[PDB]
């Protein structure tokens, strides 16, 4: 996996 | 919202499952006929990948057809290679098939495939 | 073949077009009912994202249904957030919705969503 | 984009 897009 | 988190691999994992459904003939809703050969697929995947199929399946009459016949000039192996690319992101481009793959991608309206075919041909000139 | 080239952005570009088809109600083939609310979708996308929908739409009788009713305990906003995630890779997780999103993801069998919900809750303890 | 996967 999870990221800040 | 602008506060969303994103799962990097999600789109790739969805595409893998769409190809598994195609392999097992689960909820396929159209047959594409290319001369003597037949290929089963999902209309939504075809439309998402090709300008030609997007036009066909948004038509008020053709959206309901269960069989679509392609032009007799289209090579079945070229079509098979492009259908596999639609469902995997992987293109099996070889010296022996590039001319047929490029002509098929022009007919199907798949611009980035046409562009890499042109670059590979130009490099061999 | 082991000699394939790959178009990096292909899976993401396909998913964007599947969400555009959903927005315009093009070739949607099922309605999901969550109490007073209705959501139109494509069975293939639901199956590709959820263990519950994969089981439902591979059943020899349920594969042909055009309406599926979820358990009355399921929150409609929680379901809406997860349906948007299925079609975009983006999850709108907030303090005010995390408990409903986690319970809905457990019911739908979406393991990685359950895991990030558990991690975000544990960090606030 | 195109790469060797
Ligand atoms: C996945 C691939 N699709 C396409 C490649 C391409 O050359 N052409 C000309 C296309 C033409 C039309 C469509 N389909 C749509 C277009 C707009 N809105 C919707 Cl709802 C759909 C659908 N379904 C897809 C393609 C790609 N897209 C963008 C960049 C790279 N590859
Ligand atoms: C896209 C997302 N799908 C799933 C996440 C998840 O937690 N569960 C338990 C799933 C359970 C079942 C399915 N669906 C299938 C499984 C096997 N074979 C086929 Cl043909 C299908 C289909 N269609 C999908 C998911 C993901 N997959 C893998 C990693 C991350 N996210
Ligand atoms: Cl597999
Ligand atoms: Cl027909
Ligand atoms: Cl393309
Ligand atoms: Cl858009
Ligand atoms: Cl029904
Ligand atoms: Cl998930």
């Amino acid at each position: 996996a999870w990221v800040i897009p | 919202a602008d506060s969303c988190i994103q799962f990097t691999r999600h789109a790739s994992d969805v595409l893998l499952n769409l190809n598994r459904l195609r392999s097992r003939d689960i909820l396929t809703d159209v047959v594409i006929v290319v001369s003597r050969e037949q290929f089963r697929a999902h209309k939504t995947v075809l439309m998402a990948c090709s300008g030609l199929f997007y036009s066909i399946f948004t038509d008020q009459l053709k959206c309901n057809l269960s069989v679509i016949n392609l032009d007799p000039e289209i090579n079945p192996e070229g079509f098979c290679i492009l259908l596999d690319f639609m469902y995997t992101s992987r293109l099996n481009l070889r010296e022996g098939n590039i001319m047929a793959v490029m002509a098929t991608a022009m007919y199907l309206q798949m611009e980035h495939v046409v562009d890499t075919c042109r670059k590979f041909i130009k490099a061999s000139e």
